[PDB]
């Protein structure tokens, strides 16, 4: 019923996740409800071989604050099946954050959240501070995004 | 190729590529365009409430963000100290990048 | 059927990617 | 490999770039172009040290190690004036606030 979730297709898929961003990555997969669950984290620099199936739903974030990453240059990455035996790749990357966004980064990991409002900023930056990254927020986007262009 | 100057509430000037700057949506929106006012050429912003030390910061982050949006590179990590990272935020929420 | 989720290998080693 | 420079000379700031295999002299040339003096009327430094017009930036030090977009290498500048060269000076940028008591461990 929701767009974004992963098919049951029972296809077996080989894929290797690449981390090749800085940060501690999550792997999410889009459950056939499109429910997003995690699996183990992956350090910067390593790369490991999963068992997945043709048509399932991937996203990838910083395992600790929930920001968003890139998988082949974009947010979403699904399989389709082996190409003559060879493992289908999953090139984990940094996007290029907007400097705000960043800012938004580099604040909310060095001060609690019950704290956020006892800076000395402009007020409208309390609820950009409060508005923290999360996936279901990214797939509301995404999904709309989707029926956009569709039509 | 074609500069600009970005001048800091203290008075410092930061000359920087045009292209480089407009990445800032408010720095794009002060100076000259094409379709706007080529003739009348704009080449300079006054900035009175951001200082050299986050405007510095600022341009550097231009930088980054021309040289690593759609490439091939593989892109590190932009970095920010935390003793600047609240004024860097307020003079990103304002330039809009 | 049986729903499949994605799984790690038993076998798998991580490496440097 | 490119690299990635500030060239600073008083309250002067230029931000630019160039091959690692370029010159220092093309850097003068650079400068030309933005702030009309000759390679004749400029020094160019890095940190006390005057830069060899001949040697390639990578050669003088400017690497991707030390000469990044998001944190780009300094290049002092110092003008002739009259018959004779000023000093190298480089005004300081600002200086940030102490940090907040809900911004430490």
């Amino acid at each position: 019923r929701p767009v974004l979730r992963s098919v049951n297709s029972r296809e077996p898929s080989q894929v290797i996740f690449c981390n090749r961003s800085p940060r501690v990555v999550l792997p999410v997969w889009l459950n056939f409800d499109g429910e997003p669950q995690p699996y183990p984290t992956l350090p910067p620099g390593t790369g490991r071989r999963i068992h997945s199936y043709r048509g399932h739903l991937w996203l990838f974030r910083d395992a600790g604050t929930h920001d968003g990453l890139l998988v082949n240059q974009t947010e979403l990455f699904v399989p389709s099946l082996n190409v003559d035996g060879q493992p289908i790749f999953a090139n984990i990357t940094l996007p290029v954050y907007t400097l705000k966004e960043r800012c938004l980064q580099v604040v909310r990991s060095l001060v609690k959240p019950e704290n956020y409002r006892r800076l000395d900023i402009v007020r409208s930056l309390y609820e950009d501070l409060e508005d923290h990254p999360n996936v279901q927020k990214d797939l509301e986007r995404l999904t709309q995004e989707r029926i956009a262009h569709q039509r | 190729s074609m500069y600009v100057k970005l001048i800091s509430s203290d008075g410092h000037e930061f000359i920087v590529k045009r292209e480089h700057a407009l990445t800032s949506g408010t720095i794009k929106a002060m100076l000259s365009g094409p379709g706007q006012f080529a003739e009348n050429e704009t080449n300079e912003v006054n900035f009175r409430e951001i200082p050299s030390h986050v405007l510095s910061k600022v341009c550097m982050y231009f930088t980054y963000k021309v040289r690593y949006t759609n490439s091939s590179t593989e892109i590190p990590e932009f970095p920010i100290a935390p003793e600047i990272a609240l004024e860097l935020l307020m003079a990103a929420n304002f330039l809009d990048c | 059927l049986e729903t499949l989720a994605p799984y790690i290998p038993m076998d798998g080693e991580d490496f440097q990617c | 490999m490119d690299v990635f420079l500030m060239i600073r000379r008083h309250k002067t700031t230029i931000f630019t770039d160039a091959k690692e295999s370029s010159t220092v002299f093309e850097l003068k040339r650079i400068v030309e172009g933005i702030l009309k003096r000759p390679p004749d009327e400029q020094r160019l430094y890095k940190d006390d040290q005057l830069l060899d017009d001949g040697k390639t930036l990578g050669e003088c030090g400017f690497t991707s190690q030390t000469a990044r977009p998001q944190a780009p290498a300094t290049v002092g500048l110092a003008f002739r004036a009259d018959d004779t060269f000023e000093a190298l000076c480089i005004e300081p940028f600002s200086s940030p606030p102490e940090l907040p008591d809900v911004m430490k461990p």
